[PDB]
């Protein structure tokens, strides 16, 4: 959660979590230099993790 | 193959043939939206196409340029719009639209409205037959069902492209692209 | 919406009252206002008919079907459930009483056999309750004129007066005020017309109104005269013209 | 309702004369005269339930009383009470009762409450919890609202069993009026009379034939008929509507479904 | 529901005829007294169902004096008032049932 | 009902006025109280009246 | 909803399934017409003219069930065929059982009873076709019985079916009031067909060729389909309007 | 300028039907007053978007020469009151001066709510703007001289209140253009732009049955792309034949065939 | 039925029984169809019944009506 699941699904909903989530996806996705950066992700369940 | 052929009708051909468009008088394509599954190379296409059209390629994301507060940033975005139109010809690639889509009734009247409105303005101004040919617009989004309802009214994005599932042919070619990097094993 | 237990008819409902059975009643209400009044010397049943399409023939829509020549039925509800139920009533009765006891049923027995059919379309899962609730009005020798209601549940009750359909509320109270069993039949027919006339006032013409009596025998309509001992038909259905006569007596 | 007041007066009420009388005695008169009630010594008449399905002019009755009271009229709807922040609803109950005290005498009128008042509820939805709380506080405030200059809560419903009957009940609501919508001859006759007054009619056909032919027709059906009738009257340049024109206008509008549209598929 | 800390519980019945006599008596005294003192009769004859019921009887009996433009009640009025209040309570509460059992 | 009045009196008035008497003569102190019975009895009224 | 699917009583107590069948029987858009002449029963249906890949003639909506009895079908074709079997079949069985030709009225009653059984069957989905039987009946003479997908059935003086049914009905209604009877005028079997052809053209507003219609005619002891060219003999006077 | 009443096709019929409703009570409330009926105000239009409900509102306004205020409310849409509060007050004031006047309230549904009871709480805030407008235009007062025509495009965002009598008197259908109403439209479009002479539309209109007029403009433009691709500045009848097929696919797929309540 | 009478010969028991059993079906027919059955209809139904048992059920009848 936070940079994990969207809270858009709710009735009033929220998208401060979509901002955080989005930013991370784009840094990973496409060209962008890296200095041998390993990416480790700890999720209790893959289900909760955004499918994106 | 198919999507490339389609994008090239919407984009490349009008760019060079712009005189012809003026004469006949019909609008030239006012932007293409690509949507459906990721991994289909929405990215990629736009880069190659822009280069052919020799038109400055901005890779851009409308909520990413909101830095901290939506006070100092709503205003930043009005500048970004201004900059991007100027120094044409150009193809501005605006990406993921989901955070500012907000089809809901609890759609923010905050500064999130301002980014969104200036999205409508960009597209409206391209209509005509001279403004469409210089300034070109690509847009990328994944879910297409969460958008603003004023976007499904009129022809705000003048062309809508759904990605199809890959074929056998499509898979076999993508593998070849990857395998070349590796040692060739027959 | 409701439970999966209450849609099922093999499953005890939480309440214990099926959703199903309750649907059957909602539909009864939606139909025509049909009534029955019991008299000393007769029973009158009367109802209005669906106007349907303009060019659809009204005559062929029959909401009173004779079960036997001496016992008729009236219903509120749907046509399809009515006809199928009706073939079953006659058929089960022949087997269990016209070959065994070689005679027409008592009204009570016929009413009993109609409940059982009903009951089985509610017991067996996956088979909806009959879409129709009856009045079975009739005449037999042993227990005289008789008046019944048979519920799509398969419970039945005798009454002094009952009415069913949308206008059930209205009608029942009117009958009370104006009439009691001890009064003669002739009075009730005029009364019943008036009662049904509250229901609808645009047309009350004898074409759209089906009115019948079960009363005295008609030895003419026995149809094999020269033998007198056999009871004639108890039931006599009154034509439109006959209705119109009865409208000027009101 | 006084800043700009309705044009509905007790005179502008046509039919329902019998229903209309009881409602004035209950509501309008505690406010104009406290003094009458004090001399005998009774507790003023309490709330008034208005039910009868829409077209029975429940709201219309209260439009009449709004002019004559010369004094506050607070007209609110059920929408206001149900959530506006997911928490606004409990607060919103309290404010109408307080606001009434300030500008007393006041008529409290709540148009919809059929959806606020339900026997059962669902606490699993978060938004619903506020619906539940509004219902319970209303019961509480009403007991603390007796013996006030404000009339005890007036509300309008489609039905009297939408409200809980054990809880909301006589002696909160000691007058509970059913309106005729099946309607009698007299009741019909008065509604036709509002129209008959409004513009002269050129007799060209029986007036009373039309009444009898209306099975139960409500006020709204009768207004609609005239509206068509007069659209034809413009073209002709007629300015007094033929009784023949009304007859044909009735013929083309055989409302309340009749037989021709209900009967067609309930067969 | 479950144990915790709730312990005392007080049960309130709807009134009996004795209790009904008491509630009815004291409101009538404050208002205008029932003449012929048949407020006792009214309670003996029937039970209401609530003390809310009883205050409704009080209001109506008094309203009957108002229609005549009198300011005092009698027994004749209570006998009308009771039948109206009490019967209305029954016709609103029974309608929900169809014809089961 | 006065049945009711004696039963409620014991429970609220004596431990509030003097906890010191109640405690000693009895054992413990009474807790919350739940009033149950139909609407329209005038339970609310009782609660106001003791206070 | 689950409430839509259950074959057993809906919460409304009036089936969703039944309303659905009613939707279906207007997918094909066949306007049909059936009237009763004096001694002749005329049934007309649009014969669609598809592409050459299909033959036009073969395409039909009028079918000969038995002697005298014809059937016009409105609503989808594969379900039409399913129904058709059962009706042809019973006419035969009745003749075996009872040693006389089945009357019209009795065949329609049988099929209403089968319709109702379908919603009692869980597996089965109710047939979503209109069966309108036309005949010169044994006793009653010209007869029209229209059967609904639900299983309601009712007789008719005249009828039309389709999405554009409404326009045709009006003409037929007013006609019958001026004529002051329920039969289309003229004893002659031939000119009643033409009065039907003409009234179809009027209502719909579209002139139809022989290609665009099919005309089935009931006489005493046969139901038979006219030639393509027979239709034309009528059509020609009418066609100049 | 008047939108040419000839260039409205397949809804010719609509224009004429309309003036009964509009022209007679707008010019003279006198006739309806003497006749004996309350004068009608509130007219609801409805058709699948791109049949030109807006276009028809304009057509009528020019004929009479009555003042015309077209306000889209989807251009100012917000939750709580802000910018909307300023506009609507201004807008009635202009309408009053230029009376007789027609307000074509376009996408009334935009600031339109849905009542809910357990829904999003925000939609009721949106609804309030619409109610403020209603009272300004007409209160208890009934004028024909200033009149309101309400046009909707989405029906499930449309306000249940605004359906009722007392806000509304006629519910006027605007249906699909005609079969060869669509042909009239097709031909007009191509006359405007360059063409070498095209007459393949007799075939083309048939495939493109069920089209909104908006959608016909789309096959004409794509045909035109095809011409420029061929290196011509003239649409050839071949190019047009190509376009109508592909455009017909999407059009029905994603089609609006709704008629709003 | 009222206008279909027959007189029976053969085994007496069978003649009464067959008339009673068949009687019902004819009565069923009448009401089902809202029409008086054909004389031939009775004839047909009668014939098949007997035929099955190859005549052990020994009713030989004059069918009139
Ligand atoms: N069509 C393609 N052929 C081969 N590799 C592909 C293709 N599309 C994407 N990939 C690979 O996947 C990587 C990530 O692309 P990504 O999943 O971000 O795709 P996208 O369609 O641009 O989506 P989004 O921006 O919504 O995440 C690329 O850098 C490329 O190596
Ligand atoms: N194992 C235990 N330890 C302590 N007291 C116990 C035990 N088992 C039973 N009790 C008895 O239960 C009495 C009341 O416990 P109390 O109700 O305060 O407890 P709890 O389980 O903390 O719950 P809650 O806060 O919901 O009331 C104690 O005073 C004592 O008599
Ligand atoms: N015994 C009484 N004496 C006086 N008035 C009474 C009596 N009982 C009830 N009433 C009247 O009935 C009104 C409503 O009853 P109240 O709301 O106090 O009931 P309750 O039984 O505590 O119900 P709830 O279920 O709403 O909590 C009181 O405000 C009062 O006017
Ligand atoms: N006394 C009457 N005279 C005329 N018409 C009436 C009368 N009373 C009610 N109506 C009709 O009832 C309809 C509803 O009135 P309204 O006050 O809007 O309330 P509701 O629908 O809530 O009962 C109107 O169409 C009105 O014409
Ligand atoms: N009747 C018509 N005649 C000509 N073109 C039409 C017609 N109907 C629709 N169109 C075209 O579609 C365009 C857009 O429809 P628009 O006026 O925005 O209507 P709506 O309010 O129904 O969405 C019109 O401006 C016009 O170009
Ligand atoms: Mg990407
Ligand atoms: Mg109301
Ligand atoms: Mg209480
Ligand atoms: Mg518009």
């Amino acid at each position: 959660a936070v940079g994990g699941a969207r809270f858009d699904d709710g009735a009033g909903g929220d998208n401060e979590v979509q901002r955080t989530m989005l930013e991370l996806i784009t840094q990973l996705d496409g060209f962008d230099p890296r200095g041998n950066i390993k990416v480790m992700f700890a999720t209790n369940r893959p289900n909760t993790l955004d499918p994106a | 193959d198919k999507q490339i052929e389609e994008l090239v009708e919407a984009i490349v051909l009008p760019m060079k043939r712009a005189d012809k468009f003026k004469d006949m008088g019909i609008r030239a394509p006012k932007g293409a939206l690509m949507y459906g599954p990721p991994g289909t190379g929405k990215t990629l296409l736009a880069r190659a196409c822009a280069a052919q059209t020799n038109a400055t390629f901005l890779k851009l994301a409308a909520p990413q340029l909101v830095q901290m507060y939506i006070g100092e940033g709503a205003k930043l975005v009005r500048d970004a719009f201004a900059l991007a139109k100027e120094k044409a010809p150009t193809i501005i690639f605006i990406d993921e639209l989901d955070a500012i889509g907000t089809k809901r009734f609890d759609s923010e009247k905050s500064g999130d409205r301002e980014v969104q409105r200036t999205m409508l303005e960009l597209l409206n101004q391209l209509d005509g037959f001279s403004s469409d040919d210089r300034v070109k617009v690509l847009a990328a989004t994944n879910r297409v069902d969460v958008l603003d309802p004023a976007l499904l009214r009129s022809g705000r994005l003048d062309r809508k492209i759904e990605f199809p599932l890959p074929s056998e042919d499509s898979r076999a070619q993508i593998l070849q692209i990857h395998s070349r990097k590796m040692t060739t094993d027959d | 919406m409701t439970d999966r237990y209450s849609f099922s008819l093999t499953t005890f409902s939480p309440s214990g009252k099926l959703g199903q059975i309750d649907y059957a009643l909602t539909a009864v209400k939606q139909g025509v206002t049909s009534l029955g009044i019991k008299a000393t010397n007769g029973v009158v049943i009367a109802t209005e008919k669906k106007s349907s399409s303009p060019l659809a023939m009204s005559e062929t829509l029959s909401k009173v079907s004779l079960l036997t020549p001496d016992i008729g039925a009236v219903y509120s509800g749907m046509g399809p459930d009515y006809r199928v139920l009706v073939d079953k009533s006659r058929k089960v009765a022949h087997t269990s009483y016209k070959r065994i006891y070689g005679e027409y049923p008592p009204t009570k027995l016929l009413v009993s056999e109609v409940a059982k059919i009903m009951q089985e379309a509610t017991q067996s899962g996956g088979v909806r309750p009959f879409g129709v609730s009856l009045l079975i009005a009739g005449h037999d020798e042993f227990n005289g004129f008789s008046l019944y209601q048979v519920d799509p549940s398969g419970s039945y009750f005798p009454w002094k007066a009952t009415a069913i359909g949308k206008g059930s509320v209205a009608a029942k109270t009117f009958l009370e005020k104006r009439w009691n069993d001890e009064l003669e039949l002739e009075d009730a027919i005029h009364i019943a017309l008036l009662t049904l006339k509250e229901s609808v006032e645009g047309e009350f013409n004898g074409d759209t109104i089906e009115l019948a009596i079960i009363g005295d025998e008609n030895p003419d309509l026995l149809g094999y005269t020269g033998i007198p001992t056999d009871k004639g038909p108890r039931f006599r259905k009154l034509t439109s013209q006959e209705i119109n006569d009865r409208l000027e007596a009101l | 309702g006084e800043n700009e007041k309705p044009d509905v007066t007790y005179a502008d009420v046509g039919g329902l004369d019998m229903q209309k009388q009881e409602i004035r005695e209950a509501v309008e008169l505690p406010l104009v005269q406290a003094d009458l009630y004090e001399q005998i010594g009774i507790d003023p008449p309490r709330g008034v339930l208005l039910y009868g399905p829409p077209g029975t002019g429940k709201t219309m009755l209260v439009k009449a009383v709004a002019n004559s009271t010369k004094a506050a009229f607070i007209r609110v709807n059920g929408s206001e009470f149900v959530h506006k922040y997911l928490g606004e609803g409990p607060r919103m109950v309290r404010d109408v009762f307080r606001l009434a005290r300030e500008n007393a005498p006041s008529i409290i009128f709540i148009d919809e409450v059929d959806s606020i008042a339900t026997k059962r509820f669902d606490a699993q939805t978060g938004s619903d919890r506020e619906v539940q709380r509004i219902l319970i506080e209303l019961l509480t405030q009403m007991d603390g609202f007796d013996q006030s200059t404000n009339v005890k809560v007036i509300m309008a419903t489609n039905r009297a069993d939408t409200l809980d009957p054990a809880l909301l009940r006589p002696g909160r609501l000691d007058r509970k009026i059913e309106f005729p919508s099946l309607r009698d001859r007299r009741e019909r006759r008065l509604i036709f009379g509002t129209i008959a007054s409004k513009m002269s009619l050129a007799p060209e056909a029986d007036l009373d034939s039309l009444i009898i032919r209306n099975d139960s027709l409500s006020g709204a059906v009768i207004a609609a008929i005239m509206q068509e009738a007069g659209l034809r009257a413009v073209r002709k340049n007629r300015y007094v509507i033929l009784q023949s024109d009304l007859e044909e206008a009735y013929a083309t509008q055989v409302k309340t479904d009749n037989t021709v549209d209900k009967f067609d598929f309930y067969k | 529901l479950r144990p915790g800390r709730i312990d005392r519980k007080i049960e309130f019945p709807p009134p009996s005829v004795a209790a009904r006599a008491e509630i009815l008596r004291i409101h009538s005294r404050k208002m205008n007294l029932t003449r012929g003192i048949n407020l006792r009769k009214v309670a003996e004859k029937m039970n209401g169902c609530s003390g809310a019921d009883v205050k409704g009887v009080c209001t109506e009996a008094g309203m009957y004096a108002l229609r005549e433009r009198r300011i005092h009640v009698t027994q004749e009025d209570f006998e009308l008032a009771v039948g109206k209040v009490m019967n209305k309570n029954q016709e609103t509460a029974i309608s929900v049932a169809k014809l089961f059992k | 009902l006065t049945k009711q009045i004696k039963e409620i009196k014991e429970v609220i008035e004596l431990p509030v006025k003097h906890p010191e008497l109640f405690e000693s003569l009895g054992i413990a102190q009474p807790k919350g109280v739940i009033l149950y019975g139909p609407p329209g009895t005038g339970k609310t009224l009782l609660a106001r009246a003791v206070a | 909803g689950y409430d839509r699917h259950i074959t057993i009583f809906s919460p409304e107590g009036r089936l969703y399934q039944v309303e659905y069948a009613f939707k279906a029987t207007n997918q094909t858009n066949i306007n049909s017409l059936a009237v009763r002449g004096k001694d002749c029963t005329v049934v007309i249906s649009q014969k669609k003219v598809p592409d050459k890949l299909l033959d036009p003639t073969t395409v039909s909506y009028i079918f000969c069930i038995s002697r005298t009895i014809g059937m016009v079908v409105n609503g989808p074709i594969p379900d039409a065929r399913n129904a058709a079997l059962r009706a042809k079949a019973e006419a035969a069985e009745f003749r075996y059982k009872y040693g006389y030709d089945m009357p019209c009225d009795v065949l329609a009653k049988r099929m209403a009873n089968l319709s109702q059984i379908y919603t009692q069957r869980a597996y089965m989905r109710p047939l979503g076709v209109i069966l309108t039987f036309v005949s010169v009946d044994e006793e009653l003479g010209p007869s029209i019985y229209k059967t609904d997908p639900a299983g309601y059935y009712v007789g008719y003086k005249a009828t039309a079916t389709g999405p554009k049914q409404q326009e045709i009905t009006t003409n037929l209604e007013n006609h019958f009031k001026k004529s002051k009877i329920d039969h289309i005028n003229e004893e002659s079997w031939e000119k009643v067909v033409e009065f039907a052809i003409t009234h179809m053209i009027d209502a719909l507003g579209t002139e139809f060729s022989k290609n665009d219609l099919e005309v089935g005619v009931a006489t005493k002891d046969k139901f038979f389909t006219l030639s393509a060219e027979n239709i034309e003999e009528r059509l020609v006077a009418i066609a100049e309007q | 300028g008047e939108i040419t009443f000839d260039g409205i096709g397949g809804l010719t019929e609509q224009i004429r039907e309309l003036r009964e409703v509009i022209e007679l009570p707008l010019k003279n409330p006198e006739i309806f007053q003497r006749v004996g009926i309350k004068p009608p105000k509130g007219v609801l239009l409805y058709g699948p978007p791109g049949t030109g409900k807006t276009l028809l509102a304009k057509a009528v306004a020019a004929t009479i020469g009555a003042n015309f205020i077209f306000s889209p409310a989807s251009g100012i849409v917000d939750k709580y009151i802000g910018e909307s509060a300023r506009i609507i007050r201004e807008m009635f004031a202009y309408a009053k001066e230029h009376e007789p006047c027609i307000i074509f309230m376009d996408e009334v549904d935009a600031i339109g709510g849905r009542r809910f009871s357990e829904g999003t709480s925000a939609d009721r805030e949106i609804q309030r703007t619409l109610m403020e407008l209603l009272t300004q235009m007409d209160g208890f007062d009934n004028l024909g001289q200033t009149k309101i025509i309400m046009a909707t495009n989405r029906p499930d965002t449309l306000d249940p209140a605004l359906l009722r009598p007392g806000r509304l008197d006629r519910k006027v259908e605007i249906p699909l253009p005609n079969e060869a109403g669509r042909l009239e439209i097709f031909k007009i479009h191509t006359a405007k732009v360059k063409k070498t002479g095209e007459f393949d539309f007799e075939a083309a209109v048939k495939m493109s049955d069920g089209f909104n007029g908006a959608d016909i403009r789309n096959c004409a433009t794509e045909a035109g792309f095809f011409a420029i691709r061929d290196d011509r500045d003239h649409i050839n009848p071949d190019d047009l034949m190509k376009a109508v097929r592909k455009v017909a696919e999407v059009k029905k797929l994603e089609g609006t065939i709704e008629y709003q309540k | 039925s009222p206008k279909i009478w027959c007189a029976g010969a053969g085994t007496a028991a069978d003649t009464e029984a067959v008339t009673q059993l068949i009687g019902s079906n004819i009565e069923l027919h009448s009401l089902y169809t809202s029409r008086e059955p054909r004389v031939v209809s009775a004839l047909q139904m009668l014939k098949q019944h007997l035929f099955k048992y190859q005549g052990h059920i020994g009713a030989y009848l004059i069918v009139a009506g």
